[PDB]
RNA sequence: UCGGUACGGUUUGUGUAGGAUAGGUGGGAGACUGUGAAACCUCGACGCCAGUUGGGGCGGAGUCGUUGUUGAAAUACCAC
RNA sequence: GGAGCUUGACUGCGAGACUUACAAGUCAAGCAGGGACGAAAGUCGGGAUUAGUGAUCCGGCACCCCCGAGUGGAAGGGGUG
């Protein structure tokens, strides 16, 4: 307890299932009586992560953004590099980047790379093992012209994966936006989730989902209205 | 109400041996089973089912699909390769392929077609997250700190008994499978090796089965005791002090009552030869129920077991085995530095201490099979040796149990004394059709016995004992140690049997190498309990750890 | 003692053959060239 | 009363440098108004992998974040 | 009696006979497949020969994919070992 934390807890009704509209509302409520927020979706499915054919991985484009930095490192060079910071990239890869990353300085995001010039992907996946920070072909950021996805990534494509004990985690903005933009996120995210869902899932695939902010407590969300998220 | 292992109306048997009948038990994970029985009962039979190296007869036995199965075996196999190479065949050899095409997927997709090898390394770098296999090159260093394993640099071929199992071990619980399977895992394993892994099994994610013999490794690893009488398996609970008061009950109800069924048979014995009277007629409802009787009470009729028997040899001198200032190694590091001591005249002598510190080669310098460095070792003119040896070496598997001790030969030489082969061998247990067995299909039990059969029938009055505590049971384990107390000349004993050391010894050699030294030994005069006194009184007094976790998750 | 063993093929594992063997001289399972007629030539048998 | 299931609170994890080693994942630059170095309380949960995770006595004077690195990974706080 | 290599202790058949109340029993030249030994000729469908065994029914398992109670399947049935 924290003598606040009380105070949103005294706002939000512990088991009555909401909207996806109520969700949003009490984001508001939660998140903004304290400092700024990025409101955090939880899912726990209905799949088991043992086995290979049920491994819940995918991305998605997101209409009203998420709010963040978005520090984006392009491996490219050759006049692909150039073509990155006319994009909109503030740090572009070079082969002088990787005797600095490995020195110890990681001040980045993400990593869209060329087929052409992979070779240094696998020695600067040294330390971006399990930071999880590897281009990735399923999401885009492994192609030919890398002069698609600079703007995407800043357009919130935020990628979701499963865990081991089969909780996803997703995040659909910050907590400064409104009603009508949070829940378009949020719309958008479980219909390509469903997209993704696969054919040997046992029981129920959407179980039980919540809604959180940063520091306030979680809003328990109904999954079986999937609809009407505007 | 998840299970991990199913059987359904299981029976295995070798023809005459049934090994199961008509068995059913479930095993749920989180389960610490810990399986008892005495030799020969079937208990490795069970687990070359569970593992899916044999099959069962007429019965149904699966796995619950996922959740594979490793077994440790009795005698594990290695391969020819190094230390840091004999872990990765498991462990990480479902895995360190998919990072063996990692590294090559950066240099060959270079020059060729950057199209469909897109997705060839975007399938296999995605397998180096959910495992977190970047780290294999310190993943194999840490599993080698905990078990305190050989240098990973040097050959596997000449290793201890006890240093090719630490590395078997780590083939095992480095894949994590849910369902172990290990067979006699406290063989060759010091007081350390055990206790060790006592407290990784103790929070360990899966279901454990262990045959282990022994009385204090299983009162820490398991919780529900599985037994094998003569065919039936009889789940309960209870921590191995209630396995001996069960089965010493369930022999003294079946005993009793076989016994008023022979008074039966010899009530009605003297009634199908008393004559017909008469025109009465002796019915034929009581002659059909005598042949049943009569056939219900030889089927009961397996109840004998064979004492350990060593032959006593020549009169033994004044001068049994000295030793001045014996120094022995192999390569800069040292094993055998200064010692000096001299074996007695009729007394049980026992050598102490851990894995892999120079206990076997102390023998084989006596036995003239090594050659020292500096110092001798003097015999005398009385002493006939007689040795037993760790590594099983002369038994064969490829011939049988019989033409093994002989050679094709009626009567054999057990000490001046001829006694016929087949004769001494059925007093080693081996009897009748169990004497054409070959070396590969007894129990790791009677490999303990027959190896007995080859080595003692030297008839020698020194002899030479190398582990003979390795898979025997409660029952030929007091058998054997009532053999060495009345034996008259001197037995010498490794073994790292804390309760069989403190029953039958006179004279304890014990390894006391610390960090300035490495290789010293000590001579003591008295039995296990008086060492163990001194031990804290001379070095380190209340001084003679942390689990390391093997791994990170 | 002399049970009844059954010779399984060695590619398209059809039971062939049928016959006895001695359990306690042969313990493990026999080996045999015999011809199958699926394959339509000879290949190895092992027992079940 | 003794159990099963569903729901929710509190709590648990410590090979090796270290804040006895957040257990996993995700969010995150703030979180409370700060003395297990406290007054009634004060590890008499566990107490061993020992001191941080309670006996919740109170106080708006008095802990901790991010940085530093010291690591497979970190540090608050919190839904998961 | 001994030694070398081996699996014919074969799959598809069978002119003609013995014995015989019937049911069964027994012998078989030779033809094709794919093999073993042999330089070849050739021999090989267990054992020098005659005992070491049990009709039908009902079932079991393996394989072939023949029938599939409106249709597509399946359950069941059928063949061959
Ligand atoms: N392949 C086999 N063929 C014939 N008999 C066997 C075979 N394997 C084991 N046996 C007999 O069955 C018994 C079962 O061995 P088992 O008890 O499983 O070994 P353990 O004592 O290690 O469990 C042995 O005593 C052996 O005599
Ligand atoms: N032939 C050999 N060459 C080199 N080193 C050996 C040889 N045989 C044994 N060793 C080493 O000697 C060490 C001690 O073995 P030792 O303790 O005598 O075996 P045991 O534990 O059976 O007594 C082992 O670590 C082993 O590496
Ligand atoms: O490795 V040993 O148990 O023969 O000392
Ligand atoms: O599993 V054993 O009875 O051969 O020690
Ligand atoms: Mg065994
Ligand atoms: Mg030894
Ligand atoms: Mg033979
Ligand atoms: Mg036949
Ligand atoms: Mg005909
Ligand atoms: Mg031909
Ligand atoms: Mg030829
Ligand atoms: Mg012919
Ligand atoms: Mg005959
Ligand atoms: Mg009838
Ligand atoms: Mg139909
Ligand atoms: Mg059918
Ligand atoms: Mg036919
Ligand atoms: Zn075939």
């Amino acid at each position: 307890t924290s003598k606040a934390y009380r105070a949103a807890a005294a706002k939000v009704d512990r088991t009555n299932l909401y909207t996806p509209l109520q969700a949003a509302k009490l984001a508001k409520e939660t998140s903004s009586t304290k400092q700024d927020a990025t409101v955090e979706v939880a899912i726990r499915l209905g799949v088991d992560p043992r086995k290979a054919d049920q491994m819940v991985r995918g991305t998605v484009n997101l209409p009203h953004g998420t709010g963040k930095t978005a520090r984006v490192a392009v491996f490219a060079v050759g006049e692909k590099a150039d073509a990155a910071v006319a994009a909109g990239a503030d740090v572009v890869g070079s082969d002088d980047l990787i005797e600095r990353i490995q020195g110890g300085w990681l001040e980045f995001d993400a990593a869209i790379a060329t087929p052409d010039q992979m070779a240094k992907v696998g020695r600067i996946a040294r330390v971006l093992g399990p930071r999880g920070l590897m281009p990735n072909p399923k999401t885009g950021t492994v192609t030919a012209d890398v002069a698609k996805a600079v703007a995407d990534i800043k357009g919130g494509k935020i990628n979701f994966r499963v865990d081991k004990q089969a909780n996803l985690h997703f995040v659909i903005g910050k907590a400064s936006f409104d009603e009508k933009l949070l829940a378009e996120n949020y719309g958008a995210a479980i219909d390509e989730v469903l997209r993704l869902k696969p054919s040997s899932s046992k029981g129920r695939y959407l179980k039980k989902i919540t809604v959180s902010t940063t520091t306030g407590p979680g809003i328990p969300v109904d999954p079986s209205i999937t609809r009407n998220f505007a | 109400a998840e299970f991990i292992y199913t059987m359904k109306k299981v029976r295995k048997a070798h023809g005459d041996k049934v090994i199961l009948d008509d068995v059913t038990l479930s095993f749920y994970p989180g389960a610490k089973i810990g399986v008892v029985g005495p030799n020969g009962a079937g208990k490795s039979s069970v687990l070359r089912i569970m593992a899916g190296l044999d099959k069962p007869n007429n019965g149904d036995a699966f796995l619950a699909t996922g959740a594979t199965v490793g077994i440790l075996q009795q005698e594990p196999p290695l391969n020819e390769d190094k230390t840091v190479r004999g872990n990765v065949e498991e462990g990480m050899g479902d895995i360190k392929i998919k990072l063996d095409r990692f590294n090559e997927v950066a240099e060959l997709m270079a020059t060729d077609y950057t199209d469909e090898l897109m997705e060839e390394m975007g399938r296999l770098q995605e397998e180096l997250d959910h495992a977190d296999a970047w780290d294999l090159d310190a993943q194999l260093e840490q599993a080698m700190d905990a078990l305190r394993c050989p240098p990973a640099d040097e050959p596997v071929t000449n290793l201890s008994g006890g240093e090719r199992r630490r590395v078997a071990l780590c083939k095992l619980l480095l894949s994590k499978p849910d369902l172990l399977l290990l067979d006699e895992p406290t063989n060759h394993l010091d007081a350390e090796s055990v206790q060790w892994l006592e407290q990784h099994l103790a929070s360990y994610p899966g279901a454990i089965l262990a045959v282990t013999h022994d009385r204090y490794f299983l009162d820490n690893v398991a919780e529900w005791i599985l037994e094998l009488d003569r065919g039936r398996a009889y789940p309960y609970e209870g921590n191995y002090s209630t396995y001996l008061e069960k089965k010493a009950e369930r022999l003294a109800v079946q005993g009793r009552k076989d016994a008023k069924l022979q008074k039966r048979l010899t009530e009605e014995l003297a009634w199908v030869r008393s004559g017909a009277k008469a025109r009465q007629a002796k019915s034929k409802a009581r002659l059909q129920r005598y042949e049943e009787m009569a056939a219900e009470a030889e089927k009961t009729r397996k109840l004998d077991f064979e004492e350990i028997q060593i032959p006593v040899g020549p009169r033994l001198g004044n001068v049994v085995v000295e030793v001045d200032h014996l120094d022995k190694g192999y390569d800069g590091r040292a094993l055998i530095k200064d010692l000096s001591f001299s074996l007695p005249r009729n007394g049980i002598v026992g050598v102490i201490g851990p894995n892999g510190v120079g206990k076997t080669t102390l023998f084989k310098t006596i036995v003239g099979l090594e050659t020292p460095d500096s110092g001798s070792v003097k015999v005398g003119e009385t002493v006939k040796l007689s040795y037993v040896d760790q590594a099983r070496a002369g038994i064969d598997p490829r011939k049988t149990v019989w033409e093994v001790v002989s050679d094709g030969l009626d009567y054999i030489q057990v000490g001046q004394t001829e006694v016929p082969s087949r004769a001494y061998v059925s007093a080693f247990g081996f009897k009748g059709p169990d004497q054409q067995k070959p070396a590969g299909v007894l129990s790791g039990g009677e490999r303990n016995r027959l190896n007995l059969a080859l080595t003692l029938k030297q008839g020698g009055n020194l002899i030479l004992l190398d582990e003979p505590t390795n898979d025997l049971d409660v029952e030929t384990l007091g058998s054997l140690e009532n053999a060495l107390l009345n034996f008259p000349g001197c037995a010498v004993v490794i073994s790292h049997d804390r309760w069989f050391l403190d029953r039958t010894c006179t004279h304890i050699l014990a390894w006391e190498g610390d960090d300035d030294n490495e290789a010293k030994w000590f001579w003591f005069e008295g039995n296990f309990g008086a060492y163990e006194e001194n031990k804290v009184e001379r070095l380190g007094v209340d001084a003679a750890v942390t689990h390391r976790k093997l791994t990170r998750g | 003692v002399r049970p009844k063993i059954t010779l399984a093929c060695e590619v398209c594992k059809h039971r062939n053959y049928i016959t006895k063997k001695n359990r306690r001289n042969d313990p493990d399972r026999l080996e045999l060239k015999k011809f199958c007629p699926n394959c339509g030539k000879h290949q190895a048998h092992r027992e079940t």
